[PDB]
């Protein structure tokens, strides 16, 4: 079983930050800077990025798979362009999970013309569980999650062979 | 016997010891079955043509 | 502590991460803190992560 749903909807749940300036050329679509469909590169509203503090409870019958990112900017120059505050942290929390992230600001060999980096994390909130997000910049929040039953017993074929 | 199995595992540039453990578990099983698959048919082919021999000689 | 006992000694400890800055101070006064376990082989500097988990 595998139903993908929208927990943190690109409209309602992001009142005090920019929900759609979060877009890079590394990830082009239509030959025009875009981004992932399931994440959402939250940047600063105007000249502000207040503490954001969104939670989700898993009421869906099964377990819900949540992904997010942590953005590490090339330089202090754009850490501020993106989130204003220079010292920031993200904190994902949960009944079992729980980690405080802090963005590492440095210039790494251009990849896809990118000198900054983004780390992606996942985690399975079980039914009945809450999960808190909290940030002062550098968070790439979920838009979509995935509720699922695993018989988590199988494998991946990597092949050029047809499906019938 | 036949359990549902899904041989095959992915590791990264940094879990190579494991990947080699996994490698030998496989090669290990290969060398075993190949050997028994062979001696089995060999020795069973032996006995089967004697059965037949033994059988006419009984007639 | 020096291990003089003949065998090897198994030592356990904890690192406490408080819900809020409010009680970090109630408990230990200093707001920025760290713990440092050290040893011939082991050696790690811990720093308490202050946040509100479910």
């Amino acid at each position: 079983s595998f139903e993908r749903f929208e927990i943190f909807p690109k409209t309602s749940s992001w009142p005090n930050h920019d929900s759609n300036k979060g877009v890079t050329a590394a990830c082009p679509h239509a030959g025009a800077k875009s981004f992932y469909k399931n994440l959402i590169w939250l940047v600063k509203k105007g000249n502000s990025y207040p503490k954001l503090s969104k939670s989700y409870i898993n009421d869906k019958g099964k377990e819900v798979l949540v992904l997010w990112g942590i953005h590490h900017p090339s330089t202090s120059a754009d850490q501020q362009s993106l989130y204003q505050n220079a010292d920031t942290y993200v904190f994902v929390g949960s009944s079992r999970y729980s980690k405080k992230f802090k963005p590492e600001i440095a210039i790494r060999p251009k990849v896809r013309d990118q000198e900054g980096r983004m780390n992606y994390y996942w985690t399975l909130v079980e039914p009945g569980d809450k999960i808190t997000f909290e940030a002062t910049g550098n968070l790439v929040v979920p838009r979509y999650a995935f509720a699922m039953e695993r018989n988590a017993g199988s494998g991946i074929i990597i092949s050029d062979t047809p499906v019938h | 016997n036949t359990q549902f199995t899904a041989v095959g595992k992915e590791f990264n540039h940094l879990e190579k010891r494991i990947e080699n453990l996994n490698k030998k578990v496989d090669d290990g099983f290969l060398d075993i079955w190949t050997y028994n698959a062979e001696l089995l048919v060999l020795l069973e082919n032996e006995r089967t043509l004697d059965y037949h021999d033994s059988n006419v000689k009984n007639l």
